[PDB]
């Protein structure tokens, strides 16, 4: 789960909080990012 | 006689002055263009040179 703020950041060769502590995606990744509204079910 | 060192001594030279051309590199310097660009980017200035 992430939120949309700093949710494009799942991506090669981004900065930020997540990519640099939580997860971090290498160069050369091969495959697709995939993500959606989840209000409904999860909305500390 | 002197014109075979004149030859290979210039053409020596043009090889060592082409180190300073930056073929559309940010820069000539390969650690100074490494010491201020991310690495997804700065292979692309890299392959350039």
């Amino acid at each position: 789960v992430i939120r949309g703020d700093e949710v494009r950041q799942i991506a090669p060769g981004q900065t930020g909080k997540i990519a640099d502590y939580n997860y971090k995606l290498p160069d050369d990744f091969t495959g697709c990012v995939i993500a959606w509204n989840s209000n409904n079910l999860d909305s500390y | 006689l002197q014109d075979v060192v004149n030859q290979n001594a210039q053409a020596l030279n043009t090889l060592v002055k082409q180190l300073s051309s930056n073929f559309g590199a940010i820069s000539s310097v390969l650690n100074d263009i490494l010491s201020r660009l991310d690495p997804p980017e700065a292979e692309v200035q890299i392959d350039r040179l």
